[PDB]
């Protein structure tokens, strides 16, 4: 139960395969966090989570309707 | 109207919540606060240091030593102090234009954004943007921007142009769109179709130059009128 | 070309004024707060500069990717587009850029380590593929939404009137512009192969935190008044009462010397957050956008714009 990293050698986490948000950011994008019996998981961060954009030169998407947000700031 | 009050009305309702339920939202405000404090401590903590003098104590020296003894001393308590101090000013003056370099990020919001409405892209928050409201708090301030961020989308077929008669005909404003049967002139940010005639659409030339314009009927506003 | 991070340095304050003396670490002591408010100042650093990428490139809610195909009406990207016969993506100007651009543990061998960006160069450039492949499908308003596929040439018919030229001008010529582009980014490549000079700003930055470093280690060598620059050696020969009073020197000197190190960088760790915010702003309102502000977004009127990361930097293509 050791993964050495890019970052340096990490202790009582355990790798995972599966990418997620980051989390708890550690370095060269290997974000730990705790959740699976749970233990804290170390795994190369998901930049974003994937999309691609159905182009097509004659394919335009109008949005119909909207919302307001509220922020803050 | 009605609609949108409400959209308006809810969401500024989740702001209470998002802020009650949550310290973690201002932690910027929360943060300068501590760091000040956080560089007070230090500075004060440092009284108590010797920097190699005797005793931490002035008196102490002053006390039990003649002060030719003390002089020697009193140096590095001052000499110590002393520096101390630069260092706990300097570091306010480096904070302090970073203060001062997000006031002016404020004294702009709240020039562009609350009094005007702004342009600027994701300058008054993700979305095109509405309005906003300051609120003060303490040793900070928060905008409330009311942003406007469409939703729910619907392909369609576009195309640069219209043949009509072979002149062109470009929209005037807002692309052109089909939703596969009748080709339809719509404004781009909200699908509101409506059926074309040259008042939607400016003529440019002839065809062919362009590339993709498709064929279609650019209805008459007149000639229904001077049908009779 | 913005510089937008700058490496993120860590230093131990003790082991760089102490070589292994609990006896100077003694006299350390002494100081106190010192060796630990440096850290507390080179970390505050150290985590922004992880923030400032963070909101340079991650402005992008879902990675992107364009089409398999590109039908771009003519302009032709795949100079820009990420490469896809390179390990790591980075299109091709981007490599360029980190080439023309420039040890790492000569400078960690006094406590003065350099922990990797929270980022990594392999990730950044997934980003500015996503804000590069939603700008030339999705028009703009991935920003403000739901990313849109709009036909590109559909696009420069809007970034057009933004300028005020009316659009017919674009359909109209479009084979025309399609050629000025494509050869306009072709210089691109030459302006960065044949020339060092265009990165001065990047490659200056990484020098003048080396250039600091080095001289943060010299001092190490130097006497600063004491009978020599070794820490053992004063211990070796004399008796501690002895090298207490040098060893004040040393510590003395050194102390010092991490907070010129240290106040210079937080000096210039803020000219670059200062200069963060510009890229995030470029970022945000040029690319993202279609840029009013005149010559903010290069000279001329501003039609779009392509980011490109560059080590420890960013590279938009007015
Ligand atoms: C636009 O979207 C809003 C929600 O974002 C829709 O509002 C809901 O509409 C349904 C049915 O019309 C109602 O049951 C709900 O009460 C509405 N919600 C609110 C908060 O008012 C709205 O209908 C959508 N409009 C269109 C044309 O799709
Ligand atoms: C695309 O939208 C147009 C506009 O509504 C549709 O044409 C109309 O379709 C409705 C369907 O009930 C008819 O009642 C109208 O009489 C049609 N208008 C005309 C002028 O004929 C068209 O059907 C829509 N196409 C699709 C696939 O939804
Ligand atoms: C739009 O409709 C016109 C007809 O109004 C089409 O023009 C025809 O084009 C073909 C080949 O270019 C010629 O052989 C015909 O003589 C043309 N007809 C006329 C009346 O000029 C045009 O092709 C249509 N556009 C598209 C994209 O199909
Ligand atoms: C887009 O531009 C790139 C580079 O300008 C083109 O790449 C060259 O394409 C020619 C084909 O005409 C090949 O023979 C060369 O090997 C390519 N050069 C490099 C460096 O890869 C590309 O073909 C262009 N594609 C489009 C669709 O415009
Ligand atoms: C991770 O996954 C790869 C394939 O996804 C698999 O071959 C490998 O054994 C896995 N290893 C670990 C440590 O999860
Ligand atoms: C439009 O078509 C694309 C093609 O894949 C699809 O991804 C998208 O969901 C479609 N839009 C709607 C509203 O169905
Ligand atoms: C769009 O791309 C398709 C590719 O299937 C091509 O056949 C068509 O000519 C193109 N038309 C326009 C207007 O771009």
């Amino acid at each position: 139960n050791v993964f050495q990293t890019r970052a340096g050698c990490l202790i009582g986490a355990e790798h995972v395969n599966n990418s997620y948000e980051c989390d708890i950011p550690i370095g060269a994008g290997i974000c730990a966090s705790y959740q699976t019996s749970q233990s804290i998981i170390a795994y190369t961060m998901s930049l974003g989570a994937e999309n691609s954009v159905a182009y097509s030169n004659n394919s335009i998407a109008i949005p119909t309707n909207f919302t307001i947000s509220v922020t803050t700031e | 109207q009605k609609l949108i009050a409400n959209q308006f009305n809810s969401a500024i309702g989740k702001i209470q919540d998002s802020l009650s339920s949550t310290a973690s939202a201002l932690g910027k405000l929360q943060d300068v606060v501590n760091q000040n404090a956080q560089a007070l401590n230090t500075l004060v903590k440092q009284l108590s240091s010797n920097f190699g003098a005797i005793s931490s104590v002035l008196n102490d020296i002053l006390s039990r030593l003649d002060p030719p003894e003390a002089e020697v001393q009193i140096d590095r308590l001052i000499t110590g102090r002393l520096q101390s101090l630069q260092t706990y000013v300097t570091q306010q003056l480096i904070r302090a234009a970073e203060i001062r370099a997000s006031a002016n990020l404020a004294a702009t919001k709240m020039s562009e954004c609350v009094l005007g409405q702004s342009k600027r892209v994701d300058f008054c928050g993700k979305g095109y943007h509405l309005m906003s409201f300051p609120q003060s708090a303490p040793h900070g301030v928060v905008f409330l921007h009311v942003t406007y961020v469409p939703a729910q989308e619907k392909n369609f077929t576009t195309a640069p142009a219209i043949c009509h008669d072979g002149k062109a005909h470009f929209p005037r404003e807002g692309v052109f769109v089909s939703n596969g049967t009748h080709w339809f002139v719509t404004q781009r940010n909200f699908y509101e179709p409506q059926i074309i005639t040259t008042d939607n659409t400016f003529v440019s030339g002839n065809c062919d130059v362009v590339i993709g314009i498709v064929n279609n009927t650019v209805y008459d506003p007149l000639q229904p009128e001077l049908d009779s | 070309i913005l510089p937008v991070s700058m490496t993120k340095t860590s230093v131990d304050c003790t082991m760089y004024i102490c070589g292994d003396s609990t006896e100077c670490s003694n006299l350390l002591l002494q100081y106190g707060s010192f060796c630990t408010q440096l850290n507390r100042a080179l970390t505050g650093i150290a985590v922004e500069q992880d923030k400032n990428t963070q909101e340079v490139f991650a402005q992008v809610k879902q990675i992107y990717k364009t089409p398999p195909i590109k039908d771009f009406g003519g302009f032709n990207f795949s100079q820009i587009l990420p490469d896809p016969s390179k390990p790591s993506k980075r299109s091709f100007i981007e490599d360029l850029l980190f080439n023309k651009v420039t040890l790492i543990c000569a400078q960690k061998f006094n406590g003065l380590t350099v922990l990797p960006p929270l980022l990594t160069d392999e990730m950044i450039a997934q980003y500015t593929s996503a804000l590069l492949a939603g700008t030339i499908t999705s028009g703009w308003t991935f920003g403000a939404g739901a990313a849109l596929q709009i036909p590109f040439a559909m696009q420069m018919a809007y970034r057009f009137n933004g300028i005020g030229v009316t659009q017919n001008v674009l359909y109209e010529n479009q084979k025309l512009i399609a050629n000025q582009f494509n050869s306009a980014i072709g210089k691109i490549q030459d302006s960065l192969s044949s020339t060092a000079s265009a990165l001065g700003k990047l490659q200056d930055v990484v020098n003048q935190n080396a250039q600091a470093l080095n001289t943060l280690v010299k001092q190490l060598s130097s006497n600063f008044g004491a009978i020599s620059s070794v820490l053992n050696d004063i211990l070796s020969r004399l008796d501690p009462p002895e090298a207490e009073v040098q060893i004040d020197r040393l510590i003395t000197g050194r102390l010092q010397s991490l907070q010129t190190y240290v106040t210079q960088q937080l000096i210039r760790a803020a000219e670059i957050r200062a200069s963060a915010n510009l890229a995030a702003t470029k970022m945000s309102e040029c690319v993202l956008g279609q840029s009013k502000r005149v010559d903010f977004c290069g000279k001329g009127y501003h039609l779009m714009s392509f980011p490109q990361s560059a080590p420890h930097g960013v590279v938009f293509l007015h």
